[PDB]
């Protein structure tokens, strides 16, 4: 019969170092805030249901899927997208490694791969274990087995995976 | 997704009070199940109350020598916690066996317990599903049932509870700590937390209107060998076909709980006591009451063989 | 340029830049989030409205009414587009199912309306208020149930019969008779189908995600009933396709319709849950193979019949064609049978016909080899055919299947395999090795390009060819750089716009070869125009180091353009060489797998592909194609299935969770070897396709590996643990 009107609320985010002041529909995901409200289109929408990781971003340094969090939940948060890591004439080391190893084909998963991979190396350094960590009490090592598992939340239908792994191991050493 | 008002409050007491005062209100934590369901208008709350940032995110030793895990603790942080890794390893293993890094970073203790079925007929609102619409039918019963429950089912619904962390909580005799909107507290043992589908599969847990889970309490550590074996069609980022959580002591005794087989984590205390006798005996007790479809019958042999594999791991 | 005789020596043969593993030139854009896909062109329409689709809630029947009042009244809503209010439409030649349904409903999630609104959130919420009313009709949804009633081929696709199959089968010393099924599969391109439409009077500009720009323009125009010259298609970056974006889908139609009705730009993305039933799928198959061989292991009889299903007038899955060419045999039978099913439209997916056909054929060969007592590598080598088995006078242009296999076996350590299945363990895992042949034809199609020498010495390539993740941008730049003697980094390449010359597009794995050959043809004209500007003879001139030399005479490319820029526009056309010779491409797929001895979980431990696909234009981006295709092959083998509900008539698991594709954790070491397969019968580039070849055979290699690990044949893909569990050890 009917659906209710947008609830509009002010919102402050810090995106790639820059203070943004928005008025958003409460329903708006962080993903759509970046792409549609702020026109930062580098973050991609593969599924909108947390199944693909193409919308991976950093929120206060921790990777998450922007499609399954609300913008208004991160009032005053530091958001980092693919655009914040680097740009064509000042490539981040990871971005550059990906080019060198051909860790992408279509490019649609690639933002997400890159944001995850940078946070994954950080998680290993921080000593966060994984599904493949044999000894749970001791600190995890930066192995190929570990990276694969920790990256399995970023889906590449192009199947660039083997090259993505080579890019990450390169940037890690 | 229907438009909703969004509230931040100062205390957990305020959060539960607001949930009573506002019809259709729901709590949001990580949002990793709730927002998924809201996009499809399977959940359609008029009001969201943010329960992050209310101090419900600590992991603490209890006075009894156990652990009190806050409801809002992230799954990554729970699994990474030092005490949990040494003293409650099977919890850490079950957490890490599920979802993705991105998802585990936002998902919370309470949220994870309250995650809803992944039944694909449930997720499709053009299909018959008693859980979503009572009396409309269960499309899965004679449709695609490969990943549905084999035990504790009814004619009305054959959905599995998808949580790996809940299988490990059930093994540890975990207790869900709440506050009612009235302001009184309740302890619900996780064994009594999930209702069977019966003729009301739309009724899923023992929580009341606007009742807020504040923590999950674990008892003192058991020691022993902790294992979480999760079987799935691909290597990662998938729900369990079948999962076996086990804690095996040096003399062959222990406890086990299974996931992927029922509407809740599946553990029978009579069956725990037969571990030293082998996987065959344990299985026969666990699955005496089983009622599979043809498509998910394989889960029964999978459960038994996975369990045997787990016990053989413990001997080595 | 008409290419109707084999290529001799030409400038591409120097291989200063062609043939070399260059970084892809769109890399800086794609790794920094600055490449723009269809839904992301904000500056081109910054007040663009949002269109949200309503799919059919039934598989089949009549749409008796469609109510839109509640949606029209909802917050921020501009209009609801429906079949009723959109006006009489045409249908494009590549659409079997209508893109806008009503009154007839042809399949589940067929688009029936579009709510246009001010924001995305408002359009989605408003779409939930659209109330459709249906009368169901009886449908057919089970390919296996329709099988029994279909035993003639289509009128326009008769069976192919050579020698006496039935006689030779009876007389054969050793033989197999086996049935294989493959399921319905889905593209799952990571970019959902999207488009944005802007009208300027009668002129339409569509930003979209499409593999075939010219087909898009033509079919959109035919559908809208507008002059084709009034429509412009723009798709420079496509986030994957895999066959699923070869045709006009309902996002492009509905964006166009919406934008004209509301007199404002409108953008439309098909939501992910809607894609698998709304768009197309690889048809399921059901395949019957009977193969006979003599005392010495020489195949004497081969029969391959395949059953597939589709909507009336839809395509069969062409699963038997490879069996007409791949192995020797004097006595042959092939046949398609096409059922009518009321599922969504079956259509092309990566290696249509060949992927499922080899999924069956290459297990069947494995089985027959086993029965003959012969190593499966040797069995295939023994039955190599260097000519068309149905027409011995007709040679393969170039066929290196033997070499692929031998090279593969040597690199892989195939001799280490245990021929008796089930005997190798690594802890709790049963280890297996398996092999399969890949095969895919080389198709030729006309393709054009425009190439400019600019006054600052840079080179500009324009063509409507697409780069869907293949690397077209990069190989086209290499082609022009090679021809004009400039370094790669001085070549601009502009793709995927209908205001550029018509290319063959990204499809049939003809794209690399056709598109670079068009550039070759333009660059040959440009070299001629350059030669003429500095008073040199084209025939005796060479192009290197940013200069043109002609015996003792020598000018710089700066001087040629002093009198304005030089522009050449040309097409390559292909004559009767693909009739005179059989042009195909070949591979050897070697896999090691692990099967868990308790749970039956299958994990690929090691994969090698050895390919022969003409001259490789870029070994890096070519290797990527094949490891990509290997990954897709793993999915087809182990996890990918669109689960049909026979009662309700749709794909049940219609999303990125329920339809399991491979993840990082699944991926073993993946090695690729390209044999030097330079084929001068193909084109002046001497190239042939890899993008679909690389998938061909992969799944059966894996199936044959699982067999070697376990002793268990599974002929119904995918090979999931439930199919293995009751036959494993204890
Ligand atoms: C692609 C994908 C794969 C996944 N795979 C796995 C897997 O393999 N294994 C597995 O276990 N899980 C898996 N999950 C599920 C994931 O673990 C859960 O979604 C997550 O645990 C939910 O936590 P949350 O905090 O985000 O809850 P929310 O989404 O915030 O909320 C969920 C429910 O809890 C309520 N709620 C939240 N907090 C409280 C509180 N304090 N008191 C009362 N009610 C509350 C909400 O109103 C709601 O009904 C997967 C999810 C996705 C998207
Ligand atoms: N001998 C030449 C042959 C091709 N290639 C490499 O491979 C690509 C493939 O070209 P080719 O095999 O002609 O295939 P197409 O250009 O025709 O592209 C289509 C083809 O592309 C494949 N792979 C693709 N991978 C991207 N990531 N996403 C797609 O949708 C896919 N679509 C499949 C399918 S389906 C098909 S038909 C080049 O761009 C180049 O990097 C070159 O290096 N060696
Ligand atoms: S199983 Fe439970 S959830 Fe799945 S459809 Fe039948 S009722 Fe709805
Ligand atoms: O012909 Mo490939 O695009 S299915
Ligand atoms: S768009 Fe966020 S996970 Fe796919
Ligand atoms: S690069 Fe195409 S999806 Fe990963
Ligand atoms: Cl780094
Ligand atoms: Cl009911
Ligand atoms: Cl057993
Ligand atoms: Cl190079
Ligand atoms: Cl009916
Ligand atoms: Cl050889
Ligand atoms: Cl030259
Ligand atoms: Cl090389
Ligand atoms: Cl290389
Ligand atoms: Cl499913």
């Amino acid at each position: 019969a009917a659906t209710p009107a947008p609830e509009i609320m002010p919102l402050t985010l810090k995106v790639n170092g820059k203070t943004e002041q928005l008025e958003v529909d409460t329903r708006t995901t962080l993903l759509d805030t970046l792409r549609e409200n702020l026109h930062l289109i580098g973050t991609k929408k593969g599924c909108d249901h947390g199944q693909c990781g193409a919308c991976t971003v950093l929120v206060n340094g921790r990777r998450l899927n922007a499609c399954l969090t609300l913008a208004v939940m991160h009032q005053g948060a530091e958001i980092t997208t693919i655009e914040g890591l680097g740009s064509p004439d000042n490539l981040h080391p990871m971005q550059a490694a990906f080019i060198k190893h051909d860790g992408f084909q279509c490019g649609y998963c690639t933002s997400g791969q890159i944001c995850s991979s940078v946070a994954v190396l950080k998680e290993i350094q921080d000593g966060i274990p994984s599904h493949v960590t044999v000894d749970l009490v001791s600190a995890p090592e930066t192995t190929a087995d570990e990276i694969r598992e920790r990256m399995s939340g970023n889906i590449c239908r192009c199947g660039a995976y083997a090259n993505i792994l080579a890019a990450i191991e390169d940037a890690a050493g | 997704m229907k438009a909703f008002t969004y509230e931040r409050v100062n205390t957990p007491a305020e959060a539960a009070l607001s949930a009573q005062r506002v019809p259709g209100a729901k709590f949001i934590a990580g949002g990793t199940n709730l927002l998924d369901l809201m996009k499809l208008e399977i959940e359609t709350p008029t009001h969201l109350i943010d329960v992050n940032g209310l101090g419900l995110d600590k992991i603490e030793v209890t006075d009894a020598g156990g652990l009190r895990i806050g409801a809002l603790v992230r799954n990554t942080d729970l699994a990474a916690h030092e005490r949990v890794r040494r003293d409650y390893a099977v919890l850490s293993r079950a957490l890490l066996a599920g979802a993705s890094g991105q998802l585990r970073n936002q998902a919370t203790t309470a949220g994870n317990l309250l995650q809803r079925t992944r039944c694909p007929y449930f997720y499709d609102t053009n299909q018959p599903c008693n859980k979503r619409l009572p009396g409309s039918g269960c499309a899965a019963l004679e449709g695609f049932s490969r990943q549905h429950a084999v035990v504790g089912v009814s004619e009305a619904c054959i959905a599995t509870h998808p949580s790996d962390m809940a299988v490990a909580m059930r093994l540890l005799d975990a207790v869900v700590e709440t506050i009612t909107p009235e302001g009184k507290t309740r302890s619900i043992t996780l064994a009594d937390f999930y209702h069977p589908p019966g003729k009301t599969p739309h009724i899923e847990t023992a929580l009341l209107p606007g009742e807020l889970i504040v923590a999950v309490t674990l008892p003192p550590p058991l020691g022993g060998k902790h294992i979480y074996r999760k079987v799935r069609d691909r290597a990662s980022y998938a729900f369990a076909l079948v999962s076996v959580a086990a804690i095996i002591q040096p003399d062959g005794s222990g406890r086990v709980a299974l996931g992927g087989v029922a509407h809740k984590p599946w553990r029978i205390e009579a069956a725990d006591a037969q571990l030293s006798q082998g996987a065959q005996a344990v299985y026969d007790t666990l699955f005496a009451s089983a009622h599979p479809t043809a498509e998910n019958t394989f889960k029964l042999l999978l459960a038994k063989r996975t369990l045997a594999s787990v016990l053989a791991e413990a001997r080595a | 340029m008409k290419f109707d005789k084999p290529a001799g020596e030409n400038p591409i043969d120097q291989l200063k830049v062609v043939g070399r593993p260059h970084d892809r030139i769109d890399g800086p854009l794609k790794t920094t989030g600055t490449a723009r896909y269809a839904y992301e062109w904000h500056e081109e329409a910054p007040n663009a409205a949002y269109g949200y689709i309503v799919g059919s809630a039934i598989a089949k029947g009549r749409l008796t009414a469609l109510d839109t009042d509640a949606a029209q009244k909802a917050p921020g809503v501009l209009a609801v587009i429906t079949a009723s209010n959109a006006g009489v439409l045409g249908k494009g030649d590549k659409n079997t199912a209508r893109l806008l349904g009503g009154p007839t409903i042809e399949h589940y999630h067929q688009a029936i309306a579009l709510v246009v609104a001010e924001t995305f959130e408002q359009a989605r919420a408003a779409a939930s208020l659209v109330q459709a009313h249906y009368r169901r009709n009886k449908g057919a949804y089970s390919l296996a149930d329709e099988k029994q009633a279909v035993n003639q081929p289509p009128e326009d696709t008769p069976d192919k019969n050579v020698g006496d199959f039935d006689g030779a089968f009876t007389s054969a010393a050793v033989k197999i008779d086996a049935t294989y099924t493959t399921p319905d599969q889905s593209h799952m391109a990571m970019e959902p189908h999207a488009s944005m439409a802007v009208w300027d009077g009668n002129k339409l500009t569509l930003w979209t995600s499409n593999q075939m720009i010219d087909w898009c323009r033509t079919d959109l125009a035919k559908t809208l009933k507008v002059p084709v010259e009034n429509v412009r298609i723009i798709s420079p970056y496509i986030g994957g396709g895999f066959g699923g974006k070869l045709f006009l889908r309902s996002d492009a139609l509905l964006a166009a319709l919406a934008a004209r009705a509301v007199k404002r730009p409108v953008k439309v993305m098909l939501p992910r849950p809607s894609i698998p039933n709304n768009t197309t799928h690889r048809p399921a198959t059901l395949q019957h193979l009977r193969i006979g061989a003599d005392q010495s292991g020489k195949i004497t009889a081969i029969s391959h019949e395949s059953w597939s299903g589709n909507l009336p007038g839809g395509t069969p899955e062409t699963a038997v064609q490879q069996s007409e060419l791949l192995y020797a045999g004097a006595n042959r039978h092939t046949g398609l049978r096409l059922a009518t099913l009321d599922l969504p439209e079956g259509n092309a997916m990566r290696a249509p016909g060949e992927a499922p056909g080899l999924m069956a054929l290459e297990i069947a060969i494995d089985e027959l080899a086993e029965k003959a007592g012969i190593d499966p590598v040797e069995f295939r080598i023994l039955n190599d055919t260097q000519v068309d088995p149905a027409g011995p006078t007709r040679c393969f242009s170039r066929r290196q299947l033997i070499e692929c296999l031998r090279t593969g076996a040597d690199k892989f350590g195939w001799k280490q395999r245990n021929a008796t299945p089930g005997q190798v363990r690594d802890g709790e895992w049963l280890v297996g090795h398996g092999v399969a042949a890949g095969f895919h034809n080389n198709l030729l199609e006309k393709s054009g390009a425009r190439v400019h020498l600019e006054q600052n010495g840079t080179v500009t390539v324009e063509t409507d060819m697409t780069d869907i993740g293949t690397g077209s941008y990069t190989i086209l730049a290499q082609t022009a750089a090679e021809m004009l003697g400039v370094p790669l980094e001085q070549v601009a390449v502009h793709l995927g716009d209908s205001s550029f010359p018509v290319s063959a597009g990204s499809g049939g794995q003809w794209g690399a070869n056709t598109s670079t050959s068009g550039v070759y043809a333009a660059c040959m004209k440009l070299r001629e125009m350059i030669a003429s500007a500095v008073g040199f003879d084209p025939e005796q001139s060479q192009f290197a180091d940013g200069k043109i030399t002609n015996g003792t005479r020598s000018a710089t490319l700066h001087e040629a353009t002093a009198g304005g820029r030089l522009t050449a526009e040309e097409s390559i056309e292909f004559g009767t060489l693909s009739k005179e010779y059989q042009q195909s491409t070949f591979a050897g797929h070697f896999v090691e797998v692990g099967v868990h001895s308790a749970t039956g979980e299958v994990r690929v431990r090691r994969m090698l592909a050895v390919c022969a696909a003409g001259r490789i234009l870029n070994p890096k981006t070519a290797r990527s194609q094949v490891i990509g295709a290997m990954t897709m092959g793993m999915g087809a083998a182990l996890m990918e299935e669109l689960a049909v509900d026979d009662r309700l008539g749709y794909f049940v698991n219609h999303d990125m969770a329920g339809y399991e594709v491979p993840v990082h954790a699944d991926i073993p070491k993946q090695e690729v070897i390209f044999l030097d397969d330079t084929d001068p019968i193909s084109s002046p580039m001497k190239a042939k396709g890899v993008g679909e070849l690389g998938l061909c055979g992969v799944s059966a290699a894996i199936a044959n590996a699982v067999y070697n690990a376990t002793g268990i044949r599974v002929r119904d893909y995918p090979i999931t643990l439930d199919k293995l569990l009751d036959k494993l050890p204890d």
